């Protein structure tokens, strides 16, 4: 949210961001 | 009857899907098309090849756009922008949602955009948006018109479902709680390196990692009458698939073990017959794969403490299980997709 | 001080037990005798390099009858009959219990036939007139004159008690059930092989192994106002170490998360001092080796269901975590010895 | 003609065989009885369930003593000795040595003793007198008066042999070397415990575990022409299944990789067509289970180092396949009678 | 003097380049500031609990802008190229490249044209222009004013190197080849995805996955006169750390392994002193944890074969006997600057 | 127990004996 | 083999798909 | 050096104490 809110709004499907409900 | 359909998503609830769907002896749709960050070679390689469902028996090959099995022959794409997919030029009636990213409703569109007719979402549906069913417990209500943008919810959700249900209806349920232990899935790290969610982070093969879950919470969508009543959680061990969950509800209808068991076999065949199997056998893992059904009620486990308080484990193969709960989901279309 | 203890099965906790003790402050207890179904250099050669401890830093020397941590010599024997082994001759005060399979009562008894003062068990105990005994909820209500035969109870339970314990003198537990995702021991194999549980058979770096277990039940017989309100349940999974149980508990006096999360806080705090951990981080079981409590609570996954109905969720190495817990039986005993 | 056979180990690899067999088109033989160190219930199991392998197409059935199978019904025997076995009173003329203990011909006269008459080993030979075989090195001298007393020696070898054949053929190994990678084998322990080889003694899935090998030299007993001339080791390492052989050898007729990666080719279809296959493709230990040949060639890897140095990679799945090189030397004996 | 240094990618490579320079007695350096994609919030966190060194003992905190290790703060960063990076205007003398992706010999000195006096590599150096360097090999030949982009090189490649290095010497290298059975990296997926190596499109913890490599032409370097004289490859498997090498080298000059292994417990006192190690005992990869080594042999596993053939072993922790060799060089620098 | 409840008894650290109630 | 994995390889290459460790 | 695997793998030459399978 600091960093990932908005990378992880850019680059979506990016090793990082990446959640599955599971 | 054939209606168009593609995937924007061929990497697990991909292969699995439609592995699924060419493995239907009698089916709705014609898969057409993929779109996928590999190449053809490669969704050629992995449809086949699996270390999991291990290969496919099928013939397979491809050439510089696209890939061919027994016959059909469908489309490999490279793109990442969904509306920058040729929708529209194709008559693409059906998308599947397996990329995992395009969740949101916002992101679902994009394919209609593009110029696509109807998306299906293989997981949870983020925010306001979406008609969110879940095969053999409400798809009761399924009507193409109701709304365009539709999701499967999640492997476990699934679990939850047809026992949450039956729950409700032979003695219905006041709240509970839930407890998945789930196999790791790509969103996970090898070993760590960065992730938002820092459990998400942590080496997925050598290490039970916990996670957020809404996947319980992912009830009510289904279950009008069970509103924020079983908030669950789950924890991911290390195994390439095959899942089982943990449930436990204070019943209202006061009752003991095996009379629990009595309804899960009396549904185990009466309503359930192919959504829930019956399992007393002594099994692990390995006894799940290749499995059709869905919620997988380890009855030799089940745990009825002072007759209210029900507790019962319940499998599944999370990949697979659900890569049939869609292509089932997913013909229901086909015969009202008016 | 020096009474005597010898340690049957220099099995994993068996060693685990000892590089615990070693590592301590000061001691009443002297390690002095270890049979094993073993030869000394290979019971050696394990105290030292060791799979999920990492290497001794220590001077361990080992002759053809016995060996020496930091020039301190205890014993090797090489006899399976616990009869058969020398404890009054020895002049024998204490046993650990450590074979995981000397665990009744009766066959138990062997090492007071053989002439040991006193036995205490690293296992649930199976049979009649027996002290079980855990650290933080009971380990005060210890008269050395009782019991000959004393078990340190399970893994689990050692992590599962010094919880409910709080959860009850607290806001009063009415029923209960739960399940330890655990991670896998010795008494399963390493393939699907011949077996008395046909799950403990079934190849265990790979499965998801239901075990029916007792560390649920038992927890009646040490916090009496429990008598059968708990049973629990055993999902096995391929990490070597360390584990965490999903308690869940209804009650009588309603409440929410922060309570009971700042309830066990204090605990880890005050009463459970030095027994519970307490986790307000997004952490992995790997990162819960070398723990000291037995008990880590990790609020995070802490929830609460309508003010009434309750779950919680501690991570205790199995391993080391427990082997602590009997260091801190064995001294008692000591510490009361006459 | 159409002889009987016996069972005696039955775990993985026994029963392997057993499916290899129940899988055939033909048969010169008919199982009716292993000795197991188990029960019955237990039998059925492991044979219809399966981590590796996977359930057993068919109506499967126990009973108190013994088990049937899809009709052909197998009598179950409990001994630890084989001299209490009624083979002359069953007329058991083959048996299966799969305990994997009675390698030497010491342990394979104590069923002849007992009335069969004559004995294959799955595991090497030990000490003299015992017999030794690998379809496609020498499937050809082979002659029923020789010895009751045969083994297939070791998965490890079926893979080595079939391969260094046409390696002396069309090239005339001088001398070599080679790295069994290899994934575990029940001869392990899960976690660290006691053990007379050391390295065999801790966890074997969290660590490359070395062990030391025979496969080696000791395949110098099909093609004596490499008399001590190979030789190599072993590097166990976390699968339960497939693995692969490192070979390098020199020549005297030299070489480019692509030459003997052509040879493999001829052989492949040819000579060692059964024995051997020939994958280029790119791919993993999991693709290779259930592969019936003995050794199989990924073809990338071959290479050379100026002409002469030579090394080449064989995928075995020890398990599954060493029993198609048994099943068939099974039915070498059944069909050569006397 | 200090030369001032700041990390590129806090990856593996780069979270344990920190922890052993970190550690040391006497440093040359200062770490001032790590670019990782990653908030603060995070990297404190996978450098606080690494998945496998264990808890990290030490004052660590973070803000919004740094993470603080016991006492000194460095700046955190979350600049994908190089160049809008801050480096003249923090002199920073010396940065790590270990992203692993601007290991390329030009875009590597995007960090210069960003303010940086030399970049360090983690990996090879490919293309033309770029230094490399085998601490305790050529490292004597090291010149300021030769090259500004420099590079460790692959974890193999520096376990390889102190080995061939030195029977190039004794005895004489005609040619060879390795392989190296591995620990899975974090570059093939979890499971099996897309990807442009389709083996590493596989699931690295459930198969054994083997790759090309230039980690031995990589020899063929910093050992000038090994001129395409060794190649070879390696497997990947399911231990999260420490790999181990198979070397399969010629000679021109015949030994003994009784010797072979002493020349090698030479250079374990000498010109590798803290090079190469040393195992008379019987081990298994996670014995060589946090081994502060370049190259482990196993003297014992050694064997020769003719005495002109040499199969030699050597383990290594591919995560930090390698960031120990970085540190090392990195300091190396700090002291031949100008 | 029609084999186990001897083969145990009289061999109970046999591996396919050994019941550890985790 | 460059229709993909290396147009795109050329472009995001911290991906999922294109990391390449020489090792 | 066997100072107690002989006796023991003299009675047991199964129990896994003592196995081995020549891969
Ligand atoms: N057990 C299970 O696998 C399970 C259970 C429930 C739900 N799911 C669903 O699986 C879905 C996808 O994850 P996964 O299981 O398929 O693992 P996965 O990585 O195999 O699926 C991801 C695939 O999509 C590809 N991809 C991602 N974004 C793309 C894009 N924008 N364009 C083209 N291709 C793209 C990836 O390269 C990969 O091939 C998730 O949304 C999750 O909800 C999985
Ligand atoms: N991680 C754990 O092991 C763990 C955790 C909680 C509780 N426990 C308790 O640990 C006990 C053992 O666990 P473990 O890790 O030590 O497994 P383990 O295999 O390492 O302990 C077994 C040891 O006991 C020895 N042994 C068995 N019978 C013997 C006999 N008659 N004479 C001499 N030695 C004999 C064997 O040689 C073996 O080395 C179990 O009963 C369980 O209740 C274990
Ligand atoms: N990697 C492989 O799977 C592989 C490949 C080739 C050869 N082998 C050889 O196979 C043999 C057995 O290995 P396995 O893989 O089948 O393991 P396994 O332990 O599962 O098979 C042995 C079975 O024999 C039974 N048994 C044990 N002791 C007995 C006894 N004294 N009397 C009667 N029955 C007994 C047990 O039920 C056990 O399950 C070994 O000699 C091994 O070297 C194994
Ligand atoms: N055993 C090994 O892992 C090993 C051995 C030898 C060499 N190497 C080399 O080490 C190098 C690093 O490997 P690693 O283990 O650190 O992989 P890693 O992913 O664990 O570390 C890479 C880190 O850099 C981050 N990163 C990615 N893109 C970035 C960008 N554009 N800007 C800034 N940061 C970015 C990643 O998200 C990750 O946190 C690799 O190139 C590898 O070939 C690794």
């Amino acid at each position: 949210e600091p960093f990932f809110g908005d990378y992880c709004s850019e680059n979506p499907d990016a090793a990082e961001c990446l959640i599955y409900d599971d | 009857m054939t209606i168009r359909v593609a995937i924007n998503g061929f990497g697990r609830i991909g292969r699995n899907f439609l592995r699924c769907w060419f493995g239907r002896q009698n089916t709705d749709l014609e898969v057409v098309a993929i779109n996928n960050t590999s190449d053809a070679r490669t969704a050629a390689h992995l449809l086949e090849y699996d270390s999991v469902l291990g290969r496919f028996n099928a013939d397979i090959s491809y050439d510089e756009n696209s890939i061919t099995v027994n016959g059909k022959t469908m489309k490999i794409v490279c793109d990442r922008n969904p509306l920058n997919l040729p929708w529209k030029e194709w008559d693409i009636d059906l998308v599947i949602e397996s990329t995992g990213v395009f969740v949101t409703a916002e992101g679902a569109s994009k394919h209609i955009q593009a110029g696509a007719k109807k998306v299906l979402i293989t997981a949870p549906g983020k925010g306001e948006g979406v008609g969110t069913y879940v095969i053999g417990v409400n798809d009761s209500e399924y009507r193409h018109e109701d709304f365009a943008v539709i999701s499967n919810a999640s492997c476990t959700t699934n679990c939850l479902a047809p026992v949450a249900k039956v729950l409700h209806d032979n003695f219905g349920i006041i709240k509970g709680t839930m407890t998945t232990t789930h196999s790791y899935t790509l969103d996970q790290r090898i070993l760590d390196a960065s992730h938002r969610d820092l459990r998400r982070a942590r080496a997925a093969a050598v290490n039970i990692v916990p996670t957020t879950t809404g996947a319980a919470k992912a009830v009510a969508l289904v279950i009008p009458e069970l509103k924020g009543k079983l908030n669950g959680i789950a924890l991911r061990v290390p195994t390439p698939n095959v899942s089982v969950v943990d449930l436990v509800v204070q019943v209202e209808k006061p009752t003991i073990t095996e009379q629990v068991n009595e309804v899960l076999q009396k549904a185990s065949q009466t309503t359930m017959k192919g959504i829930i199997k019956y399992s007393d056998l002594p099994l692990v893992s390995s006894d799940f794969r290749g499995t059709d059904e869905s919620s997988i009620v380890d009855s030799s486990l089940t745990l009825v403490m002072d007759g209210d308080l029900v507790k019962v484990i319940a499998w599944y193969d999370n990949e697979w299980g659900y890569s049939q709960r869609v292509v089932d989901l997913a013909e229901l279309a086909a015969r009202k997709w008016a």
